[PDB]
RNA sequence: GCAAAAACA
């Protein structure tokens, strides 16, 4: 370690981008994940009382607690409803021209919206087959479900698929199409049920976490939902999305003044949050602005189907007679987990109050954008997901005190419980840190998580050099890497592409060449490279011909419209296979 | 619009309605809160302490040496290696039989006789795990006794082992040769030049190192393991370990067999028989290895055969191992332009002196062993990754950050219940490169003034 | 990461599932070309690269429009 | 034997 933190001619600053485990097998989980479903929906119950009571915490249905009941040593779990109202209010006051452009949303575009688009989803569970299916399919699965149910053609607008769900919700006893029936009980264990998985290629903690996904019948909703917090979140500088860490780094501070910077993370940040405090957010500044009932019940139904949630709990604890191994569900013998088995509803389990990932990580951070806004916190806030930094200007020290202590505290008041070990203060201000940037005097550092491949992405050879290039373009904008590196990277980019085209050695395409007196012409051919470092954005039979190394002949051969075989700006080709 | 049964539906599961309309008047309650705390002494890293941890990767790592064969291709130099030797044993663990070897034996010659894929044999039976899970749950079910309980899974901890610091500083060991052939990209403009010169002057900085040597072998033994990992197979596939020295002459670092490797999905373990040319053996390092005379032209080696089995994505990653090159060069690249930063006249041979602290000392060393000292490190750290690694040093980044805080003379201030100290200690189990980044810095100065 | 499975993909035989063609033989010096859609082998686009169908210089000229004016601004500039 | 939360063999 003490070969990573230099002394003279650089500071570790720079250097602190070598402490990344780069280059190495990221961790992938195996097994079971009901151990880590079940802790995770334990967590949040085990937080709402300062005394750890889970079973008193079971028939909570909703966080709203006292402040008295707030856990300042450690984390807690729920919301105070007067304080969220509050809150509502004081971030109301601000910020008017997104709240504008918001409505603007509402009263102009958002019925606009469709669902053909939502296609483009992540994988999906279908509730008729009982298997993971991709979200295409899943679609127009759903959209038959609802034209062969609804006995109308539902219409291209989002609005029309949300009111044919609530119709077609309400017709008791429902079928597919074999044959497959189903009753209103069971559609609301569908809408109630989250499919829970493993989260692959996770860096950064050494304990595996679980994803969750909804059915597709609620995606609707959640994206929705997820869009306006976008719009409501691009135009107000306080949030983590776009350079608002350099603009703020930015400020120049007069000498008679104390600037200091936090940078802080979250523990169980999906474990502490109760969803009635974000429909309290949501219905307070929808109402203040001027939306309708129907629009209240739109945006509050969504978090109405989340209370319920059914997530699943994997495939069973682990238990071993000897050295034997079975998978058993919870409930038939006795484990850690006793509590909840009240709470299994067959092979999923009932979770009022709780979080998880992948749902939604926009509107928490309003949730934390709305807490942050007091009268006494004059300070500058970034939050993005369970990351945070807060800029901290005033003139004594214990000033600074109060402020975080009752920023800390208006923090928890909603239930996000900044870690302790994980918030770093330092008085005078200078070097920050949040999500993977960070800031030592006026120069910020942006560091990837993850290195370029390096590595055709495998569709055809003119398109993944192009995406190779522009992925080596983009790391070397965003300053993650300089001239040095950046030729490095795609000197073994090169490499890596003549590799896994025959390009290099001896093979059956080199033989190929050699016997029919076909010399090489281009990179994946096996001729010299033309890109150099400036020629990032340059397409491949380009810089070719200009230098004089290709002859208009083969050109014609190669770009002719007849053949066979037919951002990526590649110029079609006979090679692109 | 909003259903009849819809309302009562949503409603069982909340206390307030769908529409939350809530009396209260909306105030900021006042909370006592406990008391910030600031630091003068930096936490020091609690040290693991029992058995060393053995060596487990891939590949040996700075143990790698290679036998020379005259000029040709890879058959020609498997033959010379398998008609011009005798393998006897000198070393026998549990964990790899002597038995193995004639499996090895067995594909050298096959290799050498244009067959690179070879049928089973009695010896690999025991050799890749063949009807191993049958063996071991009929096993279980036969000897089947007690109750079902928890699983209740633990890990041991493992003290520092005394061969990291050896490893440290034989990866530096220099090379008659560059052992890296990148293909040189085209110039037309200056700073192109500029860069291609700095990537270069980089290159036969790190390039005649034992380092490269290793990495150069992991990255051509983890591609031709991949290359054979696609096709299902039910036969002993052979994968050389073959290098072409700037003379002609081959170099042989070993040789992995991979098993029937009847793969599924993507993180299915293919077994594999790895053997390897030692420099030298030592028993606490490689337990469970197979240790073997090589006697080749009146000329001793050592032989480490070891019985594994990884899986497609490990191999994968390790085939692109060359990426972990980027990161020290990017140091390199910074201190040059620090340079241009200081006169705006670039130079390329710029050696200036960093100064670190060595056992305790604060003392300068020269810019290019430093990043020697980089790359080696930076290698160690990418063979070990495992979730330990990645959470210690996450955890770690903040103390580091910390330390520099209270190098330029800033305070520093923490919560009540404030212990990073526990949140960087509880990813110290077992691994070698984690408590020798751990004794690093415990051994760094504490307090600072 | 279809990326992992190139490696095979370039090496599987008959890698490219070719559009139905009378123009490229079914056998070329010793070499099967196509597989009688229809697959092909890794070396057709190399066969059509020297002895493939030409077009009008037009046609190469618009086809290859939007990707030139780049490169005669980055070769008609001053650094 | 490989891993790391029972997976592969």
């Amino acid at each position: 370690m003490n070969l990573f933190t230099p002394l003279s001619e650089i500071n570790p600053t720079t250097t602190q981008e070598l402490l990344y485990a780069y280059t190495g097998p990221a961790p992938v989980a195996y097994g079971t994940r009901t151990r880590a479903v079940l802790e995770n929906i334990i967590r949040p119950y085990q937080y709402f009382y300062k005394e750890p009571n889970v079973q008193r915490a079971l028939d909570i249905k909703t966080g709203c607690k006292e402040p008295e009941d707030i856990n300042v040593e450690g984390p807690s779990s729920g919301f105070h409803t007067a304080s969220v109202l509050k809150l509502a209010d004081n971030f109301f006051r601000k910020y008017r021209p997104a709240m504008e452009k918001l409505k603007y949303w509402i009263l102009v575009k958002l019925p606009k919206l469709k669902y053909a688009e939502l296609s483009k989803g992540r994988q999906t569970y279908s509730f008729i087959h009982k298997r993971n299916l991709p979200a295409p399919i899943a679609l127009e699965e759903t959209v038959e479900f609802l034209e062969q149910n609804l006995r109308r053609k539902i219409g291209p607008t989002l609005l029309s698929y949300c009111q044919a769900i609530a119709d077609v919700m309400e017709l008791d006893e429902t079928t597919y199409e074999y044959t497959i029936k189903f009753s209103r009980e069971e559609l609301w264990d569908q809408m109630r049920t989250l499919n829970t998985m493993w989260k692959h290629l996770e860096r950064g903690r050494l304990n595996r976490r679980t994803i969750a996904t909804p059915s597709m019948l609620i995606r609707g909703f959640v994206k929705i939902v997820e869009d306006a917090a976008k719009e409501i979140l691009e135009n107000v500088p306080t949030s983590g999305v776009p350079e608002k860490l350099a603009k703020l780094a930015s400020k120049q501070t007069f000498h008679t003044a104390v600037t200091g910077e936090l940078s802080g993370d979250q523990e169980k940040f999906n474990e502490c949050l109760d969803p009635d405090a974000m429909r309290l957010m949501w219905t307070v500044f929808l109402r203040k602005l001027g939306c309708p009932d129907w629009i209240m019940e739109l945006f509050n139904i969504p978090f109405m189907v989340f209370k319920s949630k059914l997530a699943d709990m994997g495939e069973g604890l682990v238990y071993t007679k000897g050295k034997l191994t079975d998978r058993k569900p919870l409930g038939e013998m006795p484990s850690e987990f006793d509590d909840l088995v009240r709470n299994v509803v067959g092979n999923s389990i009932s979770c009022r109050l709780g979080m998880f990932m992948g749902m939604y990580n926009l509107t928490s951070t309003l949730l934390a954008l709305i807490s942050i806004e007091r009268e006494e916190l004059t300070g500058s806030h970034v939050e993005s997901s369970d990351d945070f930094i807060h800029f901290f200007n005033c003139k004594t020290h214990e000033e600074m005190f109060k402020q975080a202590e009752t920023l800390r505290l208006t923090l928890k008041l909603v239930g996000i419980n900044m870690s302790p070990s994980k918030c770093i203060l330092i008085s005078p201000a200078g070097i920050g840190e949040f999500n993977s940037k960070f800031h030592h005097r006026d120069f910020v550092g942006n560091v990837a998580t993850e290195l370029p491949a390096l590595v055709p992405n495998g569709t055809n050879p003119m398109t993944d050099l192009a995406m190779g290039l522009n992925v080596i373009k983009h790391s070397v904008n965003t300053g993650q890497m300089n001239l040095c590196t950046g030729a490095l990277a795609m000197r073994i980019f090169n490499h890596a592409y003549k590799y896994a085209y025959m390009a290099l050695g001896v093979t059956r395409r080199t033989r190929f060449m050699e016997e029919n007196a076909i010399t090489p012409l281009l990179t994946n051919q096996g001729a010299s490279p033309v890109h150099s470092f400036s020629t990032m954005h340059l397409d491949e039979v380009a810089l070719r011909r200009h230098l004089g190394l290709l002859d208009e002949e083969t050109l014609r051969r190669i770009l002719n419209p007849n053949n066979p075989v037919t951002e990526d700006y590649s110029v079609p080709s006979c090679f692109k296979y | 619009s909003v259903g009849t049964t819809f309302r009562t539906l949503l409603k069982r599961d909340t206390d307030w309605d769908v529409i939350p309309t809530p009396r209260v008047e909306p105030n900021v309650p006042r909370i006592e809160g406990r008391r910030w705390t600031q630091m003068k002494k930096l936490p020091l890293l609690k040290e693991k302490e029992g058995p060393p941890s053995p060596w487990r990767a891939l590949l040996l790592g700075a143990d790698s040496e290679y036998i020379v064969c005259p000029p040709g291709t890879d058959q020609e130099a498997i033959s010379w290696i398998h008609s011009q030797s005798e393998i006897e044993c000198i070393r026998e663990s549990k964990s790899t039989p002597a038995s193995v070897i004639t499996c090895l034996t067995s594909s050298l010659q096959s290799f050498a006789e244009g067959n690179p894929v070879r049928s089973r044999i009695h010896e690999d039976i025991i050799a890749f795990g063949i009807n191993k899970k049958q063996e071991k749950k009929q096993s279980a079910s036969s000897s089947a006794s007690g109750e079902w309980k928890r699983a209740e899974y633990q890990v041991e901890e493992m003290s520092l082992p005394p061969w990291v610091e050896e490893e440290m500083v034989l990866l530096r060991s220099d090379q008659e040769d560059n052992w890296i052939e990148l293909e040189k990209n085209a110039i037309y403009t200056e700073v192109d030049g500029v860069a291609e010169g700095l990537v270069d002057k980089y290159i036969e900085i790190v390039g005649r190192t034992k380092v490269a040597s290793v990495i150069e072998k992991w990255q051509i033994a983890a591609t031709r393991t991949f290359s054979q990992l696609h096709t299902d197979r039910s036969r002993i596939t052979a994968c050389p370990i073959i290098t072409r020295d700037p003379s002609g002459n081959c170099q042989f670092w070993g040789m992995v067999l991979l098993g029937p490797h009847h793969v599924k999905r993507d993180t299915d373990n293919a077994p594999l028989l790895i053997a390897e040319i030692m420099g030298e053996d030592t028993e606490e390092k490689y337990p469970k290895h197979s240790v073997f005379s090589l006697k080749v032209e009146e000329k001793q080696f050592l032989l480490s055969l070891k019985i594994t089995s990884f899986s497609r994505n490990k191999l994968y990653t390790f085939s692109n191992i060359r990426r972990v090159l980027i990161q020290p060069a990017s140091i390199y690249s910074q201190v040059v332009l620090s340079r241009a930063a200081e006169n705006n006249s670039l130079n390329l041979e710029v050696n200036p002196e960093i100064q670190l602290y060595l056992e305790g000392a604060q003392r300068g060393m020269t810019l290019y062993q430093w990043v020697r000292m980089i790359l080696c490190l930076e290698f160690l750290m990418a063979i070990y990754n495992n979730p330990q690694m990645e959470g210690f040093l996450a955890n770690m980044r903040r103390l580091h950050m910390s330390r520099h805080a209270m190098m330029e003379r800033r305070q520093v201030f923490l919560p009540f219940g404030s212990r990073p100290e526990d949140k960087v200690n509880e990813c110290i189990i077992n691994n070698p490169i984690v408590a020798y980044l751990a004794k690093g810095w415990n051994s760094m100065p504490n307090v600072y003034y | 990461a279809p990326q992992m499975r190139l490696v095979y993909s370039v090496r599987k035989p008959w890698p490219i599932s070719m559009t139905p063609s009378k123009e490229i033989p079914l056998v070329f010096n010793g070499t099967k070309l196509k597989d009688t859609r229809t697959r092909a082998n890794i070396v057709v686009p190399d066969y059509w690269s020297k002895y493939g169908s030409q077009t009008s210089l037009e046609v190469v000229n618009a086809i290859l429009y939007a990707e030139d004016l780049k490169v005669q601004r980055f070769f008609s500039t001053e650094w």
